[PDB]
């Protein structure tokens, strides 16, 4: 304030889940609390079971492009083999049928 | 990790293995395979059962000067050290443990607890260190001490232990080792699991 | 006889989906990779009558910490999760720290959910850190002054 | 149920007698959201104060009515022992306001597992409780072993 | 599918289109950078449908002030809006300080 | 906040940060475009069954 | 609206979007064809009978 | 990936912006010199993120 | 509005049934009611089953 005093407003809740993979992704980059997951534990930062906050600063995503690509490259030679796969069942049914 | 803290797969399958019984928890191997399971269940405290000061001693130390003891004069006695002890709610005891060489080769060592406000301060020789013709302990090593009774805990009693110390040309006396077996309550932090299979919460 | 050859055809497609969301959103703060878990279907027979998707891991890691500098933005780290509020009061958790205050002065993110935690009551307020997670506020009003009590 | 952890170091507050307004005057406080017969919420809060080493003074108050009375007698008496295990006053029975004519509930508050020891500070580990609100039909399941929930 | 990736390849259109701003109003008196904030569209499955762009958030950091020496130049310090009015009455805000 | 007179308020542009920026923002752009053409591939192998 | 002398509006059509989207409807052309190519099969077939 | 340089790039303009900021004060009366402190950001793996 | 004043029209209804899948398909993106498909239930959007 202007009169050299501060007010405390209120203080930023932090949740942990017994079950992070439990959570389902409701998008916007926000999650919801399932079954799987379990109740949600609060408490605050710096606490018991809970990191501290960074202020001015963002955490940024934990996608790495290069393993992505590659991923994609394996992926998408897996997806030709099983279309290869498909096609050899057509020629032994279109064999078949041609009897 | 699932929602009732047991270790299962993608399906749900409870991974299964030895348990852990007894205080302290070890693998009990005669027992069949059990889901493991990994509670929050907070960890209770363990009051003090042994201790021990591993120390060496310097050979060239004058007797103290101003008999006879007191706690609050540092001129009065030789060496200081403190352990920190713990009761049955883990309330933490700071024994102060005060050496007074008191002729060649022999070390009087008092004891104090300092946590609690109202004890007395010891008057009476709690134990006397013997030393051998070359540090070797002697005799006086090991010695039953029962803390303060502090806001309602029950006091530990314990064996401390002065097992391998020496007293020779050294320096000056420096505490070398200080071990107990207590600890404070604790809330789970992390879990992991070593490559021998064990599941270690800590 | 498909029955194998299509599951597989579904699962590689499925996975490349995953790939290629996890590449779209390397922009995202607060975004976490995913990876497609695969589980066979052996029923009765001995010849593997194909695959399934038994599910979609997440990789809850924490991901590098960019110093943006807008100070309401706040980074977590380690485990935590920041709790929001929409407008039915449904409870919501993201790792985003990306807020701002409304036109009510109301803590909330890009997408206008409201951000919780605990409130401060009393004169002077302290932090209620056992009353039930509320929306936090910052309003504007002129703050009143104490009588000097004690000095 | 409220299990929580209590601080066997914590010094005897000053301001006697006890005081919603002066948080001086108690140790602890928590809240516990309950509903009555019609649904109404009611943030029965919970105030812990130590009286002498292994003993605690327990008040309740409900800070959703208005009209309900300040809490001069303490509610219970939570003892543990030596060993920082309770003992005795783990349980009591508790019964809330009336708002707007709504039937107040009584209900069994219990401190079962509570336990006094040398931790960091006062933290409650859980609370729960078996009451809620009016819900509609949002979506239904059919779960692995055949049950169909509805949430 | 092809969904995931047009969302992405959208995304980082968007950002690029942000920066390119950013980097074409430098030399700028009174501007302020923006930056675009992304969210993912899970619906139901566990997929990850794709990326959406969130919003554009502007960065109202204080800049550094620049003397040119006329009199009717005058920059806002900290917060603070300038006020201005067009023809029709409209009201607008900006932290341009050149004024004739 | 005051008003200084005789001079005005700079952008806040940093050129080095929108440098970096934009090499980020094209390498996504190359990832998605990659991407992109593998789903092509793979419509294009089912077609050609 | 408000008139700016001595300036143009340019077209609103984006390149890559536009492309992106050619991509696509290539890929659902065939698809129709193939579909096409099936039933003259079935037919085909029939026929033959 | 990226962000381990654009992090070491951004503390580097930061430390050139700061001295660049003190010669330009060479001849300020009072004035008291700053310099930069920087601190790596290591999470959970053990690259060191920047 | 151009008086700095905002006035609503309307609010755009959400229809949920009890058997989507017994939903009647008329063409041109639209479905109708039927006895297999049950009737409409009315609301507002982001409340209850909407």
């Amino acid at each position: 304030y202007s009169n050299e005093q501060e007010q405390v407003l209120g203080q930023i809740v932090l949740a942990n889940f017994a079950n992070n993979e439990g959570l389902a992704s409701q998008g916007d980059n926000v999650w919801a609390a399932t079954q799987a997951s379990g109740v949600a534990l609060l408490g605050t930062a710096g606490s018991g079971n809970f990191g501290k906050l960074t202020n001015g600063a963002l955490e940024a995503s934990n996608v790495d492009l290069s393993k992505e690509l590659v991923n994609m490259i394996v992926a998408q030679r897996n997806y030709q083999s099983n279309a290869q796969t498909i096609k050899t069942q057509d020629q032994i049914l279109n064999t078949l049928v041609n009897l | 990790l699932d929602e009732n803290r047991n270790l299962v797969n993608m399906q749900g399958m409870q991974l299964t293995g030895y348990p852990a019984t007894g205080t302290p928890p070890t693998i009990q191997q005669g027992a069949n395979p059990a889901p493991i399971t990994i509670p929050n269940t907070l960890m209770a405290a363990k009051s003090t059962t042994t201790a021990s000061m591993q120390i060496n001693l310097n050979s060239t130390d004058p007797v103290p000067s101003k008999t006879p003891f007191s706690v609050s004069d540092a001129d009065s006695y030789n060496k200081k050290g403190t352990v920190t002890v713990y009761d049955s709610q883990g309330n933490a005891h700071d024994m102060n443990v005060y050496f007074v060489k008191t002729k060649d080769n022999e070390w009087a060592v008092y004891t104090h607890d300092s946590s609690d406000p109202a004890a007395t301060a010891p008057t009476t020789a709690s134990t006397t260190l013997k030393f051998n013709e070359n540090g070797i302990l002697e005799s006086g090593g090991t010695v039953n001490i029962t803390t303060g009774t502090i806001n309602g805990a029950t006091a530990a009693t314990f064996s401390l232990s002065f097992l391998n110390s020496m007293q020779q040309n050294t320096g000056a006396n420096n505490i070398v080792a200080t071990n107990q077996n207590g600890y404070k309550p604790g809330d789970l932090v992390s879990y992991q699991i070593n490559n021998d299979g064990t599941v270690v919460g800590n | 006889s498909f029955s194998q050859a299509v599951s597989g055809l579904n699962a590689a497609a499925t996975n490349l989906d995953v790939i290629g969301n996890n590449i779209a959103n390397s922009a995202t703060y607060g975004f976490k990779s995913g990876t497609a878990s695969f589980a066979d279907m052996f029923a009765g027979s001995k010849v593997g009558l194909g695959v399934k998707v038994a599910g979609i891991t997440q990789d809850f890691t924490d991901g590098t910490t960019t110093n943006t500098g807008r100070g309401l933005d706040v980074a977590i780290s380690q485990n935590g999760f920041f709790r929001l509020v929409d407008s039915n009061g449904s409870v919501f958790y993201s790792r985003n720290g990306q807020f701002k205050l409304d036109e009510n002065r109301n803590l909330v993110n890009m997408q206008g959910m409201q951000l919780t935690g605990y409130p401060a009551t009393g004169t002077p307020p302290t932090i209620q850190q056992g009353a039930n997670p509320a929306p936090i506020t910052i309003p504007n009003t002129l703050m009143a002054a104490k009588s000097t009590t004690t000095a």
